[PDB]
């Protein structure tokens, strides 16, 4: 039903900073059932990252003011939390129903499994103490599978492989409270990527290099 | 260029920046 | 609901940059009939400023694409959708102002501020106004601005920030919508010069640079 008209309208929304609209277009494109292109793939992700990220930022503000009649903050934080769980469940619904199953290329399988690890990580950050274990399990399980595949099929300099390391390391350090595992994951990714630094083209170097600078900062931050 | 009118407007680093 | 709890909740939303929530809180407070305090009035204004301003910015962008074949058809389709949201938000504010905020207002300082808001919200409708109703909408913006302008003159000193903000906005109305640069330039210069002479609060200074920025761009 004019998927290009939606992929186009989605591009128009991102330009106008209307991510909620952009998400509505990309989700409809995903719902068709045809495997997404690498360009649609990245539009659906940017849309959802901005929509859920607004909620995460708001929650970190309302939950920081809660720390310092503040019962109102707890009520609002509950609100924002419901919006955030709803958006995560959405993305995860798309992931299980269409994206992961239609993923033919390995690079997309890693990109999608990483997204699943991130969206469960966002649910973990706001989880009821009871539900938290299961949700943490789900995130780690998704990232571990993406990891194994990226190791097998991608070069250490691949940005999807490097971005997976960055996010999986931040999951261990914050979600799992494991500094030794998180630092080790980030340092290996950086080291293996710099072992093969000669491979990066003049045109495509910045894509992996930017992520590497980021692995280093987390490591610098976590070690000091 | 648009003319001016009133009113007028820690840790962690993960992939897919904003 | 509790009007103060809603007022508090609006402060939380603003800190969180959740304006649609902020606006929903402040709209309810105004509906109660309580005259807004110089704090509730600011909160209602900031919330709505940011709601409509997001639409105003997306409009300019989606239009710009139109001036810069199948895509052009789709952009107009998007431009019209954003226009409908923008009109809707303006009409909301205009209903509050006309129906509650302006009638309840007793002090002159508040009345000048509410009449300036009515001039701004009609100015935003004029920017996307359908050609048929375009003359009526501009008439309404100008009238709101002029009425506030005269009252400002007779009740405030030039240094007052509301009087200064009124001049800035009313000036930009003349240049952008009435295409009358001499008025807008002449009107803007007079407020500055009057502001410069009394110059006797540092919020007014912020406004003077904005007036200076515009006479300068127009220069």
């Amino acid at each position: 039903m004019d998927k290009n008209e939606l992929v186009q309208k989605a591009k128009l929304a991102e330009q106008a900073e209307r991510y909620d609209d952009m998400a509505a277009c990309m989700k409809s494109v995903t719902e068709q059932g045809a495997e997404l292109s690498n360009e649609e793939r990245n539009l659906l992700s940017v849309a959802y990252k901005n929509v859920v990220g607004a909620r995460r930022s708001s929650w970190r503000v309302v939950s920081s003011i809660e720390q310092k009649k503040q019962q109102m903050a707890r009520e609002y934080r509950e609100k924002i939390e419901t919006e955030l769980r709803d958006i995560c469940n959405d993305v995860l619904s798309l992931l299980e129903k269409f994206l992961i199953p239609n993923a033919s290329q390995a690079e997309s399988k890693v990109f999608y499994l990483k997204m699943k690890g991130d969206y469960y990580r966002y649910l973990a950050e706001v989880a009821a103490g009871d539900d938290k274990k299961g949700i943490v399990d789900q995130s780690q399980q998704a990232y571990q599978e993406a990891f194994e595949i990226s190791k097998k099929e991608m070069q250490p300099t691949h940005p999807i492989r490097l971005g997976l390391a960055l996010n999986f390391s931040v999951f261990y350090y914050e979600i799992l409270n494991s500094p030794e595992k998180a630092c080790s994951l980030a340092k290996t990714a950086f080291d293996e990527a710099i072992a093969e630094l000669d491979t990066l083209s003049e045109e495509s170097y910045k894509d992996s290099t930017l992520i590497m600078q980021l692995l280093r900062d987390n490591l610098t931050l976590w070690t000091s | 260029i648009v003319p001016a009118t009133l009113p007028q407007l820690y840790r962690q680093s993960s992939a897919n920046l904003l």
